[PDB]
């Protein structure tokens, strides 16, 4: 209970999406809860130091990390912080200990075999620590004609085109250059005019400010509307194919809950658009969205129906 | 592994505290032998 708790302090939408669901009897919780669900470094004690502050202070800044790095390395340490703290000694004092003793102060034979010794014995225990086809299609002319349609390409008449071809051919034969007949006033009028605002190649015109029609609540209240049935429809849609009779019941399930939310949330929702009067048919979307899940679902059990005739 | 200067400081403190302090135990003898 505590961990499901801190998911839903976490994300209050989710919460107040969860209030929304679960309070308000649209899904059960153990539903709402089933669709939901370091290397080791070297450098932990060279760059691990004693900081030094301004006056005399000893930030050890002893995070767990550097701790538990240590224990993997050096399981001496965790036995001796098992068998002292908090006991025999408390862990400040140990770490100061240890600082102070010639484990972390290795530094003439002997005590360079001593180095050495240790130097090795560190890095056996850190690697030990670190364990623990040619195509060739057929039909190319496809991609000549893709996913374009079948065109209006109409071939003309018999040979009597060629003599229009000729025509052409004779008719721009002489040709000369003309200014006069470019254009005329009543073309240019009438090119205006088409291009004028409102006419027939200015499409259309100004619009409506949508914004300010819908508050902002209930814009918001609409977002989280179509947040919460793009779910419960992922989930549904996620189960189709339906291959196993519990995908079955699991849809069955899903339609109820969308139903279910439909009715608690959708329906009060509906009246608080239809008291203010907005003309916005923000609804229509849902409604268009819930009526296709819902004809998809008729049709596959049709389809169920009609397989085992 | 904090101001090691300060600890020399701290330890001939000391160490200067120990001299004093043998010093006056040492008097105080010559004067007790002395009186004996």
């Amino acid at each position: 209970l505590e961990e499901k708790n801190r998911m839903l302090q976490e994300d209050p939408v989710l919460f107040q999406l969860y209030k929304d669901l679960v309070v308000s009897q649209v899904i059960s919780a153990e539903e709402f809860w089933a669709n939901r669900l370091v290397g080791i470094s070297a450098a932990f004690l060279a760059d691990v130091r004693p900081q030094t502050d301004g006056c005399n202070g000893l930030r050890y800044n002893l995070t767990s990390d550097i701790i538990e790095s240590i224990f993997r390395t050096y399981p001496a340490v965790k036995m001796k912080y098992a068998e002292n703290v908090p006991h025999n000694m408390t862990e400040k004092e140990f770490w100061t200990r240890f600082f102070q003793s010639h484990y972390f102060h290795r530094d003439k034979e002997n005590s360079n075999a001593a180095i050495i010794k240790r130097f090795n014995h560190h890095s056996a225990m850190v690697l030990a620590a670190g364990l623990r086809i040619a195509l060739n299609l057929k039909k190319s002319d496809r991609y000549y004609h893709g996913p374009t349609p079948i065109q209006s390409l109409q071939y003309a008449t018999s040979q009597d085109i060629i003599n229009s071809f000729q025509s052409i051919r004779q008719e721009m034969e002489a040709y000369t250059p003309k200014l006069t007949q470019v254009l005329s006033s009543s073309a240019a009028s009438s090119t205006i005019t088409a291009l004028s605002p409102g006419g027939a190649l200015m499409q259309g015109g100004t619009q409506q400010a949508i914004n300010q029609m819908v508050p902002n609540d209930i814009q918001s209240e609409l977002k989280h509307l179509y947040v919460a049935v793009g779910e419960l429809l992922r989930h549904f849609w996620s189960c189709f194919p339906v291959n196993t009779p519990f995908l079955e019941e699991k849809v069955v399930k899903m339609k109820s809950n969308l139903e279910r939310f439909q009715v608690t949330k959708l329906c009060p929702f509906q009246e608080k658009i239809r008291r203010q009067y907005l003309s916005t048919n923000l609804v229509s979307h849902i409604e268009e969205m819930l009526q296709t899940a819902y004809n998809k679902l008729h049709t596959w059990q049709s389809r169920r129906l009609m397989k085992k005739t | 592994i904090e101001t090691p200067e300060q600890a020399k400081t701290r330890e001939r403190s000391e160490k200067i505290k120990l001299e004093f302090e043998t010093y006056l135990r040492r008097a105080m003898k010559r004067f007790n032998k002395g009186v004996h």
